[PDB]
RNA sequence: CACGUGCUACAAUGGCGCAUACAAAGAGAAGCGACCUCGCGAGAGCAAGCGGACCUCAUAAAGUGCGUCGUAGUCCGGAUUG
C-alpha cells in the first residue's frame, strides 16, 4: 500500500470535481476515469461512475467504501462461469 | 439448598411486586430440571450409550433413565423400544443443587459465551437449553473424555407464560443475552 | 432416592481466581479450583470507522 | 491448564503449549511468558496455578479465541457486503491476493472438480 | 478443466535456539553506499569511501559445539486468509 507519509492519492481532476459537487449540492453522477483515486470522507453520499475499461459504473460512496480505491468498485473482467 | 432459600427469602417479593400477584401461591415456581441426551450413534455401539449414561449420572448425581424409540423410524434406521437416549428429572433439593451449579460454575465455563438466549422459553413459561459440550461441568474429567457429548436442560415452571418464566430466571440472574 | 444405584454426592469446596469460595454438594469428590465463576465472568460483570480510520492515518 | 475458555497442553513447554490458544503466534507466547516471568521451557504441568493465574491476565491483554474470531468474520462480511473486489473473490471462492487461477489456487477453489 | 518445466514439502541423516569456522565469482556514478542514530522488522535519517586487488554491495550456507523437540499432521509443512 501507498506510504503513509506520502498521504492518500488522488487524481487532482477528480478532487476538483467531487468539491465541486459537494459545494452544488446532489448532483447528477461524476464520471471518473481515476480507478486509482482513493475514496475519501468528502465523497460520502456521492455517486461516482467509474470506468471499467468498457462503460462507466456508478458508485454510490458509503462510511465503508472510505480508503478504498474506486476501481475497487467497478469490475474489469466479466465471467459467468464456464458450461453455463 | 441457598437457591431454594433465595427463592423464598427474595425471589418471591420481587415477583410479588412485579406482577402484583394476589398470593403467593401465584407466584411461579421451579418445578423441575430435566437433563437429556440424545444418543444416536448409540444404535451402532451400546457402550455410547453407556459412556453418555456415565456423563449424565456424574453431571446429575443421579442414575440416569434410558430412554427407547417410541415408534421405528426408516430415517435414522431406529426401531421402536431400541434405547436412543439417556434422562435424569431433577427435583427438591438435588435440582437446586444443580441449578447453582449450573448458573455458578458450569454457564461461566461454555466457551465464548455471550449469555443464553431469551427467546428459549417454549410458550408456556417453560425454558429450553443446549449444553454442545459436557467439559463445562466440572465433574466431567476433559482427560478421561472418550468422546464430546452435547445435552439438552429444560427448566419446567409453573409460570403461565414466558414473561412470568423468564421474570423467576432473572430473579436468579440466569445469564441471557 | 434409590439406595447403591446413584453416583456419590457429597459437599466440595470450589475456589476461583476471583477468590470467590462455594462449597457445592458434587459427585467429582475432590476439590475444584476454577478459572472462572458467575461473579467474575466477563458477561456476568458487563465488562465484555473507516472515516475516522482515515483520518488518523492521513491527518493533513 | 485453561486459559481463553480453552485446554492448554500440560505436557509441551509453555511456549509451545500457549500457541494453542487462537490468537496467539510463537512472538506473542514469548512475549506473554516474557511479562508472566515464566521460562519458555517450563511445562504447562509444572506450573503453579498462581502462575497459571499470570499467564490469563497476560492472554487477556490481547484479543484472542471466539473475539478475535467475530473480529475477523466481521472484517471479511464487510468485504463482501461491500462488493469490493475483494469481497467478489471471498463470495466466489477464489483467490484476493491476485494470485493465477488459470492453474493452482487450489487452496481456494479445493479439490479438483471434473467437467 | 488437461498437459509441460520448476519451487517447497511430507521431517529426527530433521526442525528450532545459541555460539562459532572455511569460498569462489561478479557488479557499481540519475550507481554501490559503510559508520552512527531510529524502527520488532521491512526500512528511515544522517553521512564516509569508491568509477574500485583500495570503498560498497557483503551475511557464505551446508558445517561444527551445546541445548531442546521425541515420531505427532508434530516445535514437520507454510498454502490460504484477516
Ligand atoms: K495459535
Ligand atoms: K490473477
Ligand atoms: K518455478
Ligand atoms: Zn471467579
Amino acid at each position: 500500500p501507498r506510504s503513509l507519509k506520502k498521504g492518500p492519492f488522488i487524481d487532482l481532476h477528480l478532487l476538483k470535481k467531487v468539491e465541486k459537487a459537494v459545494e452544488s449540492g446532489d448532483k447528477k453522477p461524476l464520471r471518473t476515469w481515476s480507478r486509482r483515486s482513493t475514496i475519501f470522507p468528502n465523497m460520502i453520499g456521492l455517486t461516482i461512475a467509474v470506468h471499467n475499461g468498457r462503460q462507466h459504473v456508478p458508485v454510490f460512496v458509503t462510511d465503508e467504501m472510505v480508503g478504498h480505491k474506486l476501481g475497487e468498485f467497478a469490475p474489469t473482467r466479466t465471467y459467468r462461469g464456464h458450461a453455463a | 439448598a441457598k437457591l431454594h432459600d433465595y427463592y423464598k427469602d427474595e425471589v418471591v417479593k420481587k415477583l410479588m411486586t412485579e406482577f402484583n400477584y394476589n398470593s403467593v401461591m401465584q407466584v411461579p415456581r421451579v418445578e423441575k430440571i430435566t437433563l437429556n441426551m440424545g444418543v444416536g450413534e448409540a444404535i451402532a455401539d451400546k457402550k455410547l450409550l453407556d459412556n453418555a449414561a456415565a456423563d449424565l449420572a456424574a453431571i446429575s448425581g443421579q442414575k440416569p433413565l434410558i430412554t427407547k424409540a417410541r415408534k421405528s423410524v426408516a430415517g435414522f434406521k431406529i426401531r421402536q423400544g431400541y434405547p436412543i437416549g439417556c434422562k435424569v428429572t431433577l427435583r427438591g433439593e438435588r435440582m437446586w443443587e444443580f441449578f447453582e451449579r449450573l448458573i455458578t460454575i458450569a454457564v461461566p465455563r461454555i466457551r465464548d459465551f455471550r449469555g443464553l438466549s431469551a427467546k428459549s422459553f417454549d410458550g408456556r413459561g417453560n425454558y429450553s437449553m443446549g449444553v454442545r459440550e459436557q467439559i463445562i461441568f466440572p465433574e466431567i474429567d476433559y482427560d478421561k473424555v472418550d468422546r464430546v457429548r452435547g445435552l439438552d436442560i429444560t427448566i419446567t415452571t409453573t409460570a403461565k407464560s414466558d414473561e412470568e418464566g423468564r421474570a423467576l430466571l432473572a430473579a436468579f440472574d440466569f445469564p441471557f443475552r | 432416592m434409590k439406595k447403591d444405584i446413584h453416583p456419590k454426592y457429597e459437599e466440595i469446596t470450589a475456589s476461583c481466581s476471583c477468590g470467590n469460595v462455594m462449597k457445592i454438594r458434587s459427585t467429582v469428590g475432590h476439590d475444584l479450583n476454577l478459572d472462572v465463576c458467575s461473579k467474575c465472568h466477563p458477561f456476568f460483570t458487563g465488562k465484555q470507522g473507516r472515516v475516522d480510520r482515515f483520518n488518523k492515518r492521513f491527518n493533513i | 491448564a485453561r486459559i481463553a475458555g480453552i485446554n492448554i497442553p500440560d505436557h509441551k513447554h509453555a511456549v509451545i503449549a500457549l500457541t494453542s490458544i487462537y490468537g496467539v503466534g510463537k512472538t506473542r507466547s514469548k512475549a506473554i511468558l516474557a511479562a508472566a516471568g515464566i521460562a519458555e521451557d517450563v511445562k504447562i504441568s509444572e506450573l503453579s496455578e498462581g502462575q497459571i493465574d499470570t499467564l490469563r491476565d497476560e492472554v487477556a491483554k490481547f484479543v484472542v479465541e471466539g473475539d478475535l474470531r467475530r473480529e475477523i468474520s466481521m472484517s471479511i462480511k464487510r468485504l463482501m457486503d461491500l462488493g469490493c473486489y475483494r469481497g467478489l473473490r471471498h463470495r466466489r471462492g477464489l483467490p484476493v491476493r491476485g494470485q493465477r487461477t488459470k492453474t493452482n489456487a487450489r487452496t481456494r477453489k479445493g479439490p479438483r472438480k471434473p467437467i
